[PDB]
C-alpha cells in the first residue's frame, strides 16, 4: 500500500 | 456531480507527478525504517520509548534474573493527516480532453512539494502543538557542539565526536548524517592529503549516508544510528491525491499521507548544535 | 434516495423539461443575439479566443490586372482574450422532488426560469457594458465609439434626427451595412408615438432605416442606446458554450444547480458603433 | 452545439 | 493430566462456563458505573486505544421549511486518543479441586473466581469514579471541566435536596437537563434514609424522583461525597474492548492461577454533564 | 465480548 515508499539507500 | 472527475490515465498522471515530487523532495524516508502501509483504519500506534537500559546479560551456568526489555511506559500516539489540497477548474479538464491535451498537473506537483517538505519538517521539528518530537527536538537527545566549521576539517571532528557519542550510549553500525544545506556545502574542501574530500571522509565515516536538509535550521545536524529498533516512520497511509467532490463545478483534491515519526531509542540521536 | 449524496437527483424528463425552460426563458430574453452573429460552438473547454481589432477600413480594389495590395495590415500583437463564465445558480428543495416522486407531482422549475432569465441579463449585460475587472467592453463602453448626440425625443422626429446621424456618422467610417438600433426602453417607448406627424409611429421610420432591427435592452441605462453596423466581420459573439443547466451537488439536502454559458463579445471594429 | 442558438434571423 | 504440569488448558468447557458465569453473576451484582453509563460495545481485545472526543457546549439545532438555517455541527474539540487500561484481579484454585470436580464435588468450587470478580468490579468501579492519576484517566469525580456544587449541611432535613437541586439546576444551564442519575458514598446515602421528628417523607424519595435514571450507593466514593450526571450517550460512555472473563494464567507448584480482567475506559464527552457534591 | 454487559438497560 505504499506509493512513495521506502527511500532507503 | 461524479464521485470521480478524473479518467484513469489521468489519475495516474496525477499519481505519478505526486509519487516523482515526494521521491524526489524526501530526505526523511532515506533515513528511516517504514512500519509498514498500516492502512488508514490505524490512526494510532505504540510509542515504545525503551530509555531503560539494565546490564541484561544473565551471565550464569542457568538463569539468574535481569529486568525483561520493555516499554518503559507503554504510550500510544495518534498518527496525523499531512495534506495540502489544490484545486482544478473544469473547463481545464475539458480542454485537456477536447483541445490541447496534456492536463497541467502543476497545482499537484505544487501541493506534494508543500506536503513532503510539512512531512520533512515534522520528522526533524515535529510538532509542537500536536506533541510530536521530531529528530532534532527528542528529548534526551545527544548533543555535540559544531565548534569550528571553518576549518580544514571541523566538520568531520564534529561527526568524530558524535559517533563517539553514539557508541559509548551502545548504538553502532551505520550512521546517517543530515546537514543544514550551509553545512553540507560546506563540506564539499579538502581535509586529507589525498584529495579525497571532507564530505566523502564522513561518508565513510557514516555508512548509510551524509544528506543535505533544507528543513535543518541555521547551522545544524543530526547523526542517527539508522535502524528500525531506534527510530521508525509509521506510515499509516502513504502520499496520495484524493478527490473533495465537486465546489462551484470547480474540482479540489488534496495531497496526503498519514505518518509518524517514533524514536523508540533517544539515544540514537545526536545533534550537530 | 433523499437521504444520501446522490448524484442526478433528476430523471431524464425532468431534465429535459428543465433545459428546455432555459432554453426558453433565454430565447426570451436576449437582445444581444438578436444583433450578433455567432462564430460557433466552440466547445466548452475553449477558454480564449483571438481579438482582431481592426481600425480603419481599407476597401476593396477594381482594376484590370489585380496588383493592388489589398489586405489589412495585421500587425501590432494580435490579441486574444478570455472567454468569461456567465451563470446564475438556483435551488430545488429535496422534499418538491420527493414530492415529485410519490405525493402532488408535477416538478416545478420556475427558479431554474429565474436564474435563466438572471443568467441571461447578465449576458446582456456584458453585452453592452463590459467588465471593468475584467477587462471587457461592450458596445456602450467600446473605445472609439463615433457618439452623436441624444436630442430632445420628447417631441416626435427627434428619435429619427438621431438616428439618421448615428448612421451617417457610421457611413463616414465605411460602415454602411444593415444597422441595428438597441434602446432603453424610455426612448424605445418614445418611439411609439404616431404624432410624427408625417406618416406612421416613428418606430416604423426607424425600422426602414436600420432594417437589422430596433430592440429594447433594459440594461441600457437612463436615455440611451446604440446603433451598429451588424456582421461578423464588425463584431461577434464567440460563445464556447451555450447556456445550460448543471447539478452542482447536494448542499444541505437541497439540489443546487447553475444555469451558465461561455461568452465572450468581440468587438473587431469599435468604429462599427455609435451610441445615443 | 448550440442550445439557445442564434436568435440573429 | 495434572502431572503434565504446563498443560495450555486445565479445565473442560463446562467448567469454563461456570467460571465465566460466576464472573459474571458476582459483576452485574457488584457494578455500579455500569448502571449509570451506556457501553461503546465490544471493540476487540487487540484495540488498545480509543477515540477521546471533547465537546464545548451544546449549539442549538434549527427549525426551517426548507433545511437552510445553517446550524452548527458537531463534530469534537479536541480528538484524542487514549489507552484502554486492563482492570485485573487473580485467583487461585487448587487442582485437587478440579479433580474433585470431576469425580466427587460435580460443580466446580469457583468461590476464589467469584471473589476475584469483585475485587475485579471494585477495581472497574474506582477507575470510573476516580482516575488512575498515573495513566492519566479522569474519573467522575476526577474530571476537569466538571461543576460543582456545595455539600451542604445534609444532617438537616433537606441539605440533601437542595444540593441535588442545585446541581441538576447547575447542569441544566449548561445544557444538560436530561435524566439525572446520582452517586453518592455511603455515609450520604444512609443520611438520605434518615427519620427525623416528624419526617412524613424520606429525601431519598425525593431524590429518586428527581434523578430518573436512578439514586446509587457506591464505596468507591470517599467520605461525604457525591456526583450528579447527566446520563446518556454523547455526555459519557463506557468504551469496553473486552468484558470481564476469566483467563488462564499457566500452572504454578501445580495450582492453577486465573485472572479475571476486562478492559474498559470512562470516556467523558461533556465534563460538564458532571456536577460533585464538594 | 459483553460477557457482563450493561446494567443500565
Amino acid at each position: 500500500g505504499l506509493t512513495v515508499g521506502s527511500l532507503r539507500g | 456531480h461524479a464521485e470521480n472527475p478524473l479518467r484513469e490515465e489521468e489519475w495516474a498522471r496525477l499519481n505519478e507527478t505526486v509519487i516523482q515530487v515526494a521521491r524526489r523532495s524526501l530526505v526523511g524516508r532515506r533515513i528511516l525504517d517504514i512500519y509498514g502501509p498500516l492502512g488508514a483504519g490505524v490512526q494510532t500506534v505504540p510509542y515504545d520509548e525503551f530509555q531503560g537500559v539494565s546490564p541484561g546479560a544473565v551471565d550464569i551456568v542457568g538463569e539468574q534474573e535481569t529486568a525483561m526489555v520493555f516499554t518503559d511506559a507503554r504510550k500510544f500516539k495518534t498518527i496525523p493527516i499531512i495534506y495540502k489540497d489544490f484545486l482544478l477548474h473544469w473547463r481545464d479538464i475539458e480542454a485537456a480532453r477536447t483541445h490541447n491535451m496534456p492536463l497541467d498537473v502543476s497545482a499537484a506537483a505544487g501541493a506534494a512539494a508543500l506536503c513532503a517538505q510539512q512531512e520533512d519538517e515534522l520528522i526533524f521539528y515535529g510538532d509542537a502543538r500536536l506533541g510530536y518530537e521530531g529528530l532534532m527536538t527528542a528529548n534526551g537527545r545527544l548533543t555535540v557542539p559544531l565548534g569550528d566549521w571553518t576549518s580544514p576539517g571541523g566538520g568531520f571532528q564534529a561527526i568524530v565526536e558524535a559517533t563517539r557519542k553514539l557508541n559509548e550510549q551502545g548504538h553502532f553500525g551505520p550512521y546517517a548524517v543530515v546537514l543544514s544545506p550551509r553545512l553540507y556545502s560546506q563540506l564539499h574542501r579538502i581535509y586529507e592529503k589525498t584529495g579525497v574530500l571532507e564530505i566523502e571522509t564522513i561518508r565513510q565515516l557514516a555508512s548509510d549516508g551524509v544528506y543535505q536538509s533544507n528543513r535543518l535550521r541555521g547551522e545544524s545536524g543530526v547523526v542517527v544510528s539508522t535502524g528500525r529498533e531506534n527510530m521508525d516512520l509509521a506510515v499509516s497511509m502513504d502520499m496520495v491525491a484524493a478527490y473533495l467532490g465537486a465546489s462551484r463545478m470547480n474540482h479540489p483534491f488534496r495531497v496526503l499521507e498519514a505518518l509518524l515519526l517514533r524514536i523508540k531509542h533517544p539515544d540514537a540521536i545526536c545533534t550537530l548544535e
